[PDB]
RNA sequence: UUAAUAGGGACGGUCGGGGGCAUCAGUAUUCAAUUGUCAGAGGUGAAAUUCUUGGAUUUAUUGAAGACUAACUACUGCGAAAGCAUUUGCCAAGGACGUUUUCAUUAAUCAAGAACGAAUAGGGAUCGGGUGGUGUUUUUUUAAUGACCCACU
């Protein structure tokens, strides 16, 4: 897809990708908590990342809004919504992108940058 | 050929705003001198760390004179010291390397400047005669 | 499908811009596309779906190659024929000195541009010593002859043995 | 296009420092305020050394070939 | 659509070499060359000799099954002439007429 | 490509090398500019040892006046070093197929681009080669994980 | 904008040396 | 008594295809081996010499030996000259620039002799350094190194 930044890397780090999901991955069986697979989204090295964590994560979320715009624009078999992630405490704006597939699987996208470690070490 | 040097000003008094006296500086010289710094690097260290226009303005003597009077005069003039140090170090680079014929041309240009300076200093008697740098 | 392209320095540019319409006519003789990009300084020859023969595009490559070496355009359009062979030999890689490159360069070109043109009487070719190359067009036998003469002349072999050589050979084929 | 007696200071100041009528320097002094302390030191405009402050021995300026770079902790008076 | 190969035309001076291979390039078929098709030891790169051998090379390849083929033109290379030979243009024109397919071709001159 | 396994009017192959055509790089090399190259020997996650090359060219900026815009012969040291540390970071991760999945959209070139721009800007940079010499073992186990 | 940003970040400067 | 638009020396960022040692890469040539394959391959204006079914030539895979840095590569740089083009490390040497550091006539030119080598005043462009900037660009990062635009030397 064409974005304001070219895609650096998209990394699957879900448990099903390392064969550790307690239930085997069943299509459309979302009642099990192992269903949504965690995927890191890393964009290219760029100075477009603000030096404050709220504007950083909201910038990530607005990038996920543009990806949701292209995705709902041209990938109508896929489904998608947005969720919160309070499993990182006090970082109240991490929004995961949830995509439901016609193979019966669900993923979530969360953006990692280079500006994260500097701001957290600064904190 | 390349013109590059220091242009001292017109007025040989200075600076009409400096506060301290020469006694502040004369003490400052000898401690730097006994520390082990060369009289070239003294006037390096004087002009930039503190504010002095030139040490021969606040003091009516040369900086070499103050080391000569207070008993800090070295064995030789300071310029010939480095020409000794350069001549050994190239020779030391030649005792490791027998192939660098480019270096062997450079030794004579060192030695001939050493020779012509040796005749002057031994004539004007900062060095005793029969002295030789081999 | 196949797409070839090349570049030029700036002392060919405005001239190429003045002859680009006859470029697209002569290339339009064989259904060849060409694109002139100023911002890179690149010419680009391509084939289309309405193409007839593929092999002609190789000649197209040669032509834009022959516009990198400042050959006059009416002399240049001969290579789109069939019985017309091209050659680009690089003369930059023979002398480390600039002065002795100049020595056998000028001994090659001779007084007043005579001797060089004498070869073009005994080869019936076209020869352009373009700076750091020899660019030679013409028939194939002549490209053998000019390749032998140049690749002897950058070294210490004199041109007079070559022009006596081709002179005696053409006069013995006269017979 | 001029006489050698008095040229203008606009014509004079563009010239090389040696080739003037009366040769004189162009380099200057300044006072250095770095808030680790409040004492100023007279630092010559061209360093040749790594210079630190009087008591807060951290940095004042960095050596270059030409003019030294005052390392941003400074407002100054050229006197 | 078709079954593919590479034709690898080596157009040297005083000879022309054409030999179609498999997709891998280790398996050969129909190695027949231009110098074979006349006997004068002088016209070994003449284009009518190039058109002669390219017909017989496309003959046996049409009789085994290969119908589409890439060409890889190749001069003598290295410290040699770096120039495509005499029997390269008509020979590529000869086998393209035989009923085969030509697409996505390039150069394998060793230009070091 | 390189053959590993065979099964009965099917055989499976593996990625051996990647090369440019001669027409592509000889299109690029223009007069009055500087040719900067780099090479690096670097191991993958699974122990494929591979040596890639690198090509780098200098561009002119907007509103240039001079006809060449060369380098400084010390910036080339500042250019080769930035590429050298970047290439060792991206290799040894998530075996070569994902590295093949980065070589195809040439993501590597933008990482070279952004970091080294602060020295001197640049033009066309590509990868130009990758070749391998130290495959560890036969190892059918990881081979069938890519198959459907 | 810009100069105040330099002022505060190089105030993390005066905590970055000292 | 001054510190030469006399000369020597120190320091600062630098520059250089300058030099020495050591190291890495690249295709090409040749040789050897394996595989596909089987009648010519080379060469010249031909002709001839040579190799060849124990398979020449071509093709795909390797290993070996020596050699050199191909487009970029310039009326540009470096070195006193003869000369100097792959990466990287080490060892010193050198020049210009900057300098309100230092010695105080320490200077220049050249038989004999040695090392090394067959043996008048403007204009435009360019290289390196420095200075200035009613300056831009990389900066959705706070800064900044750096490239660029123009003036000055």
């Amino acid at each position: 897809m064409k974005l304001p930044l070219s895609v650096k890397s998209i990394l699957p780090v879900g448990s099903a990708f390392r064969y550790t999901s307690l239930c085997q991955p069943v299509p459309f069986a979302y009642s099990d908590p192992d269903f949504f697979q965690d995927v890191i989204l890393e964009f290219e090295t760029s100075p477009k990342w603000p030096d404050e964590i709220t504007s950083l994560e909201k910038a990530k979320t607005a990038f996920l809004l543009k990806i949701q715009e292209e995705l709902s624009a041209n990938s109508s078999t896929y489904r998608s919504f947005f969720s919160r992630d309070e499993s990182i405490p006090y970082n109240l704006e991490i929004v995961t992108l949830n995509i439901l597939t016609p193979e019966g699987y669900g993923f979530k996208f969360r953006v990692l940058t280079e500006r994260d470690e500097i701001l957290y070490l600064r904190a | 050929k390349g013109i590059s040097s220091s242009a001292i000003p017109y007025s040989r008094n200075a600076p009409a705003w400096f506060k301290l006296s020469s006694e502040s500086v004369i003490e400052q010289i000898v401690k730097y001198a006994r520390k082990g710094l060369t009289p070239s690097q003294i006037g390096v260290l004087l002009r930039d760390a503190h504010g002095v226009t030139q040490a021969r303005v606040i003091t009516g003597n040369k900086i070499m004179r103050i080391l000569k009077s207070n008993g800090l005069a070295p064995e030789i003039p300071e310029d010939l010291y480095y020409l000794i140090k350069k001549a050994v170090s190239v020779r030391k680079h030649l005792e490791r390397n027998r192939k660098d014929k480019d270096a062997k041309f450079r030794l004579i240009l060192i030695e001939s400047r050493i020779h012509r300076l040796a005749r002057y200093y031994r004539t004007v008697a900062v060095l005793p005669p029969n002295w030789k740098y081999e | 499908e196949s797409s070839f392209m090349t570049l030029f320095p700036k002392y060919r540019e405005s001239y190429l811009k003045t002859i680009w319409n006859d470029v697209t006519r002569a290339l339009d003789k064989h259904n060849i596309a060409c694109v002139l990009d100023l911002v890179e300084g690149s010419m680009t020859v391509k084939t289309t779906r309405k193409t007839y023969d593929p092999a002609i595009i190789l000649k197209a490559r040669d032509l834009i190659k022959l516009l990198a070496r400042s050959v006059p355009f009416p002399q240049a359009v001969k290579i789109l024929q069939d019985d017309m062979a091209c050659d680009v030999i690089k003369i930059g890689n023979f002398v480390t000195n600039k002065e002795r490159f100049v020595k056998r360069r000028q001994r090659l070109v001779g007084p007043n541009g005579n001797t060089l043109k004498a070869l073009e009487l005994l080869t019936k070719c076209y020869i352009l010593v373009q700076g750091n190359t020899v660019s030679a067009m013409g028939p194939f036998k002549g490209l053998k002859e000019v390749r032998r003469v140049v690749e002897d002349c950058m070294k210490n072999i004199h041109p007079i043995y070559h022009i006596k050589e081709l002179m005696i050979k053409r006069e013995l084929a006269k017979r | 296009v001029q006489d050698l007696l008095h040229p203008t200071a606009a014509s004079e100041a563009r010239k090389h420092k040696l080739k003037t009528l009366v040769q004189g320097p162009r380099s200057y002094f300044l006072d250095v305020k770095c808030p680790g302390c409040l004492n100023i030191t007279t630092v010559f405009s061209h360093a040749q050394t790594a210079v630190t402050c009087e008591s807060c021995s951290t940095i004042l300026c960095t050596p270059t070939g030409g003019k030294a770079k005052l390392s941003e902790g400074t407002s100054f008076r050229r006197k | 659509s078709q079954v593919f190969g590479v034709a690898r035309i080596y157009a040297s001076f005083n000879d022309t070499f054409v030999h179609v291979t498999d997709l891998s390039g280790k398996e050969t078929i129909a190695r027949v060359t231009g110098g074979m098709k006349v006997k004068a030891d002088r016209d070994e790169s003449s284009p009518y000799a190039a058109m002669l051998a390219a017909q017989d090379v496309a003959a046996k390849c049409k009789e085994v099954g290969i119908t589409a083929v890439h060409v890889k033109i190749r001069a003598t290379g290295g410290t040699r002439t770096k120039t495509p030979g005499p029997g390269g243009q008509a020979a590529l024109r000869a086998l393209a007429r035989s009923g085969l397919r030509i697409g996505r071709i390039e150069d394998v001159t060793p230009v070091p | 490509l390189r053959v590993d396994e065979v099964q009965g009017k099917n055989l499976l192959t593996n990625f051996h090398g990647m090369d440019f055509t001669t027409d592509k790089l000889r299109s690029m090399v223009r007069k009055w500019q500087t040719l900067i190259e780099a090479n690096v020997t670097v191991k993958t996650s699974d122990d494929y040892v591979l040596r890639i090359f690198a090509i780098a060219f200098t561009r002119k900026q907007a509103n240039q006046v001079k006809r060449h815009s060369y380098a400084q012969s010390s910036h080339i040291r500042a250019i080769r070093k930035v590429i050298s540390e970047i290439l060792t970071k991206e290799v040894q991760g998530s075996t070569l197929a994902q590295l093949t999945s980065k070589l195809i959209p040439e993501v590597i070139n933008k990482e070279i681009e952004n970091a080294t721009k602060d020295i001197f800007p640049l033009q066309n940079i590509h990868v130009r080669k990758v070749k391998l010499l130290k495959q560890p073992k036969f190892d059918v186990g990881a081979l069938m994980a890519l198959h459907g | 904008q810009e100069d105040v940003q330099s002022s505060i970040v190089d105030e993390d400067g005066f905590t970055l040396v000292v």
